[PDB]
């Protein structure tokens, strides 16, 4: 019989974490960067 | 509870030192049929949002 406690979920510092963390990261990056051209745009905007 | 009570009117008191020092910088704007220089209502919320 198993010897362990059966639990599989890895840890965020596996492998398959990293590239998650790191492909989320880079695409939550460009979202925060367009977040920000819409607000500079629209602070000019209404700044006339 | 002493301690509480003096956070609480720490606050309040800053708080409304803030909102007094905001009237009495936008108090002279309402006075003149002028505008309200926008660089100051960015950083000075008042309330004509856009209209004056």
């Amino acid at each position: 019989a198993a010897s362990h406690s059966n639990v599989v979920f890895p840890d965020m510092s596996g492998t398959a974490l990293s590239w998650v963390q790191k492909i989320s990261g880079g695409l939550g990056a460009f979202a925060i960067g367009a977040i920000l051209v819409l607000v500079v745009v629209t602070c000019i905007g209404l700044r006339r | 509870v002493g301690m509480s009570l003096l956070a609480l009117i720490s606050i309040f008191a800053s708080c409304y030192m803030l909102v007094a020092a905001r009237s009495k910088c936008l108090t002279p704007y309402a006075l003149t049929p002028g505008a309200a220089v926008p660089w100051t209502l960015g950083i000075l919320c008042c309330a004509p949002r856009a209209h004056a």
